[PDB]
């Protein structure tokens, strides 16, 4: 039942925000039953899919409503519910202490309470910072009123890796701003990077002394950022519609903001829409790639993707363990980042062959929408707006597995009864 | 200073995490795969290998290695078969821990730099303080003279006692209460002491 | 090195054939460098991909040439060298019995040249029959001297799942003709379902007593094939350019033709061109999934994707061990089906990658263009012809990949040394 | 009908091979890892489990099994409480092989419904044929 | 001439590497992997099965082989049962390392083509050396006649001893027409 706990709270918190989202005064214009239940599954799954535009449609009760929801779905459900329970003086049993240890992905119940009160904690403070910087800047351009509230909005927005923006353009307007770049990226970078492994930077500060899984997250993802700024900013140097009319200083910029946002923030500088399909396929890749394990971010985590790939290329090589970092990887690793990706890949497949017979829309955009629904990205090429109703059900269906993920999902519905018997091997060629 | 311990016993192990809390890049071999992981954060490189196996001793870059401390004092065969393998792999220091006198004289034809005995040299210096309880730590300068740290002499003087001329023993330090003092000058008061000399001159101290 | 000789020899073969295709006795119109080495290439690979038309462009001669590299390509590169060193007297010694069970993906070298004796005399056999039984068809239509031509090039290209076809029209105008749907079809099921399969149910007929790899073999054949007859009908019944405008008859034979031929013949009835989107997904994944292990066919194997598929849901039940037909299948199956799987979808992945790059075309067609390639299908959307030669380096790269097996391609050129060092265990979260 | 045979020794796995070539469903159980692989081939299922745990003689639907035979004749724990199971599971039939006089006693009293001494049996042929010859 | 050696023990991997050494095909069969690993740069092919199962032994294609050498001395059940084997599947040749006399006479029945006592051999030839220290290698023609190689005789030519004198060794130079052939008991006498 932990898995169970986790999708059925997580599924209600969705109903909750969309009544919220549909009164009128968390709204202006009329808002449809489907849009109302897309707004609020996009926030909580911390996704970032806009079907109606977030600065007109919702009036700031409604944008406030946004910003809670987000909050929710980036730290988890179970962050928040042991939080309540610990204010109300009640304390953790047992049996909520491995609702948490399942929530958070950790392999033991060993000081996993403690892991919440420092999350939660790091959560606001930095949040908290990251507005106070933002405020600086986007107070004299819209005031006070307006000004600390679109701070406050997109600084919990970034940390949570949500890319909800209040302006029509989603930060297609400080594509040069330095601040705006600097700041926002740093926010979803360490939100996404895992809550482990902040922990363990801020115990622990020597890069000898970090474990295994923070080595892998610090190195994993300067070496994906590297190589995806470099992808970026060669194949759309030329490119007029993204990158072409830019200075070299702005070509940086964007660049390094485009290569770091499918992981899995999904703000935007430049639009994704008429960018050459030679970016838009490595992006795809991006994407199902995600970010740290127990973070604000979805996807693939980026350990499943390098144990599998070490694991291949290991066997390629004739060897006959794992090895990363001189440490051997245990067999229970690899057969759950399998079946992470696999289930994962057959979500996405599945998607793909449901959008294709519900929509008459190009394929590349249809493969966009779903990789980025299943990431919780949020980067569009311009389907979402004309998805319709069916359509909008399936990439709200995607977003919410995406985000729970598919092997906590696929566990709420399937029970396991332990068998002792075993069988005489069998032979087959798999060539 | 590169270091490698191969073997992860009491006296193994004990060498692998006092080199690595000095700041030393150690390799940590073992082959035991529950001693490795135990000494993982110990140790630079943690490695499960068989040290008897010339492929093995390779794939660890064992040549890249000043000094390889083989520390296995109970399987003679293992310990030998080592210290043979890294002899022809032209390691320019080799210590090895021995078992007995037999270990020994093997370990010294098959060119072992370093032969060590740590329980037998331990077991010498219990013994000694069991014989004479004064006698707390010791270092013998030679095999006639020797440092050793040690009611009547309660409340005296250093110039009280002309142990100085007499005796023949030099006091180098008194400890006063977790306070050291360096060349003591007389008189200072004695309460209820490091002195050299001559073995013979020092057991005549410790009877008056 | 075994490996090592299975792409050199291969690579040879596509040179020489290229070498005969570009003579003036074997071509009608003047030949391309690339497109002679690209025909080379696409029937010693059994692919079928055509840049120029086979029974306008090549005569006689050509096409004679094309029968020999697709029969070649076929049964592979050594099953052929055996058989000729046998011939010319010199027994089969140690290290040559080694290169036979590299090159049939054997795991022990237990009757392997028994095996090649066998599958090659049922090869021109069946093939022979079949060719027969074309030929009262296809002897009316034209006559004495094409018509028993064109039943022994297509008897042989169907058995080998070549696709390749004289007709301009790609088996358009047979679409309700029960002879040649069945003959051809019957041929690559039995020509990709396995040789070890085939020679398992002639000497054991009951299938309690047939192993492991052929209960796999037969089952899945019948269930995949079984799926996706019934996907191709559903979808494309209303389609008016594909089995639209048929009687139920026709309807039946076009949709069982069009769900069969992924896998991975390449012949087809109806236009790829003009299907719905949904059933061109589907084919996707068809093709990606090859067929037998050890037969004319390529892609990942259809036993790969059953034990990664079973060795997943095993996870997701609890399971500790993956049962097949009540017998568990050990840890190096699953390594090397994993090993399988993940470089064969890099590869689709770089192909579809530098092809968007070079070539200015839809990315539907892109897709399905790679995905063809490289299972060694041969089905197009309308892309092949219009491929620049960059495009068609790629393809030919591609294709050369996937017949060979990534596999056996990687460890070519990747040396293997063995070490007998462990390391301790790390831990790290693949959430 | 369906048999099971708990058990590949050679008096179990003479009985599976016998009744396999007779064309029968047997289930073949040992605890044993390699005696299972032999007689993978020569059982309609062959699984590696415990006779003695109930939770496994549940996974394997012992309880379709109108002939049970437990072919454990040296464990004498094994074999008593493998058949206090399948006594317990009602099997209709239980028909075990015994090691000697006092493990007979045993399973004569555990409801075992019938006996079997193929040794001692053997033995005595043997020792008439000797006897007279 | 493809060779199969069943067991890599001292005597097995010997054969093996010499064998492999001279440019002859060489299966390298052994039921511990350690083995297997070490001798696997040694053979053609290195395989790790249990030459006691028939299934194992069909699976490397054991009729191939012309010869096959089973290493296997201290092991007496499965040096017979691979033999009988080996015998059952029409080997044409199978050499087998027997460990004691009973051994032999089992092997004998079973039909092993020769019987090898490596060990024994040795022993006997060390034992003679140990006897008379100037013999250091000799190979018996006979029940009475041997071949034997070895200061009253330095400086003295060969004419001046009236004692045949196969060759001589002369600091690493030999002389065709101390090597003696000649019958056993005429040698002690020299
Ligand atoms: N061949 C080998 N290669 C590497 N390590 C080995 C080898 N053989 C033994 N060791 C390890 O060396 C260590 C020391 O060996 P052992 O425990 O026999 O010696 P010891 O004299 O009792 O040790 P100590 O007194 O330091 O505890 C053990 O952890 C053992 O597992
Ligand atoms: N608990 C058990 N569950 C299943 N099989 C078992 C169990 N205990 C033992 N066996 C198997 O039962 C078989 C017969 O047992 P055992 O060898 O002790 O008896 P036995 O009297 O020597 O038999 P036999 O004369 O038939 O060879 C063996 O293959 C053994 O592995
Ligand atoms: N059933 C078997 N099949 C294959 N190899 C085997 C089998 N049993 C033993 N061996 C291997 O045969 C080799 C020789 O066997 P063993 O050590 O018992 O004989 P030995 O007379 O001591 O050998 P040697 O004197 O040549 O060293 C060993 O490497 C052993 O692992
Ligand atoms: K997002
Ligand atoms: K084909
Ligand atoms: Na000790
Ligand atoms: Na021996």
């Amino acid at each position: 039942t932990p898995p169970q706990v986790l999708a059925i709270g997580f599924f209600l918190t969705i109903i909750i925000g969309a009544v919220l989202l549909m009164l009128p005064i968390s709204t202006t214009k009329p808002l449809s039953w489907i849009d109302a239940l897309f707004t609020a599954a996009s926030a909580t799954t911390v996704t970032g899919l806009a079907v109606v535009d977030t600065g007109t449609q919702f009036t700031v009760f409604g944008q406030t409503v946004i910003m809670g929801l987000i909050q929710i779905g980036g730290l988890g459900f179970m962050t928040f519910a042991v939080l309540i329970v610990m204010i109300l003086g009640k304390k953790i049993g047992l049996k909520e202490r491995m609702l948490v240890q399942e929530a958070l992905n950790q392999p033991t119940i060993g000081g996993v309470i403690g892991l919440v009160k420092v999350l939660f904690l790091f959560s606001i403070s930095i949040e908290l910072i990251a507005a106070l910087i933002l405020s600086i800047r986007l107070v004299p351009q819209y005031g006070w009123s307006s000004g600390l509230f679109a701070s406050l909005f997109h600084a919990i927005s970034a940390f949570n890796n949500a890319g909800f923006s209040l302006w029509p353009d989603n930060l297609m307007s400080y594509v040069g701003d330095p601040t705006v770049n600097l700041v926002i990226t740093f926010l979803f970078i360490t939100g996404g990077i895992g809550f482990t492994v902040l922990f363990d930077v801020m115990k622990n500060r020597r890069f000898k002394t970090f474990s295994l899984h923070t080595k892998l997250m610090l190195t994993g993802t300067l070496m994906l950022n590297a190589i995806a700024m470099l992808t970026v900013f060669i194949l759309e140097y030329s490119n007029p519609g993204t990158l072409g009319h830019l200075h070299i200083v702005d070509k940086l910029w964007a660049s390094y903001f485009q290569a770091v946002t499918p992981r899995t923030a999904g703000f935007n500088s430049l639009d994704f829409g008429s960018m050459r399909e030679g970016t838009i396929v490595f992006t795809l890749l991006l994407m199902f790639i995600g970010a740290g394990s127990a973070s604000t971010a979805s996807g693939i985590k980026l350990t499943t993707f390098i144990v599998i790939l070490t694991s291949v290329i290991a066997y390629l090589r004739g060897k006959k363990e794992t090895v990363i970092f001189r440490r051997s990887i245990k067999y229970p690793i690899i057969i759950k980042a399998l079946a992470v990706s696999v289930t994962s890949l057959f979500i996405v497949f599945l998607g793909i062959f449901a959008l294709t017979i519900t929509e008459q829309a190009p394929f590349l955009q249809i493969v966009f929408e779903t990789f980025s629904a299943f990431g919780t990205v949020g980067l569009t090429m311009g389907l979402t707006p004309e998805l319709t109703t069916a359509g909008k059900c399936i990439i709200i269906v995607i977003m919410f597995i995406g985000r729970i993920g598919p092997l906590t999902f696929v566990f709420s519905f399937a029970k396991t009864e332990q068998s002792n018997i075993r069988y005489p091997d069998g032979e087959v060629f798999t060539g | 200073k590169q270091f490698a311990v191969i073997g992860l016993g009491r006296f193994g192990g004990s060498i692998c995490k006092e080199l690595h809390r000095m700041g030393h890049e150690v390799l940590a071999v073992d082959i035991n795969e529950e001693k490795v992981n135990a000494y993982a954060s110990y140790a630079t490189h943690a490695v499960i290998a068989n040290a008897t196996e010339e492929n093995e001793l390779l794939s660890l870059g064992i040549r890249n290695f000043e000094y390889v401390i083989v520390a296995i004092g109970a399987n003679i065969q293992a310990s030998t078969l080592t210290t043979l393998l890294l002899k022809e792999l032209d390691i320019p220091n080799i210590w090895v821990k021995a078992q007995n006198y037999y270990h020994h004289k093997v370990l010294e034809k098959i060119g072992a730099d370093r032969i060590i005995h740590p329980e037998k040299d331990m077991g010498v210096k219990i013994a000694q303080s069991l014989s004479d309880e004064n006698v707390l730590n010791y270092i013998d300068l030679s095999d006639e003279y020797s440092i050793v740290e040690l009611r009547k002499l309660d409340s005296k003087s250093i110039i009280d006692l002309n142990v100085r001329a007499k005796y023949g023993c030099t006091i180098l330090a008194i400890k006063h209460h977790g306070d050291i003092c360096l060349s003591p000058a007389p008189e200072d008061i004695i309460r209820e002491l490091v002195i050299m000399g001559h073995k013979k001159d020092i057991k005549r101290f410790e009877n008056e």
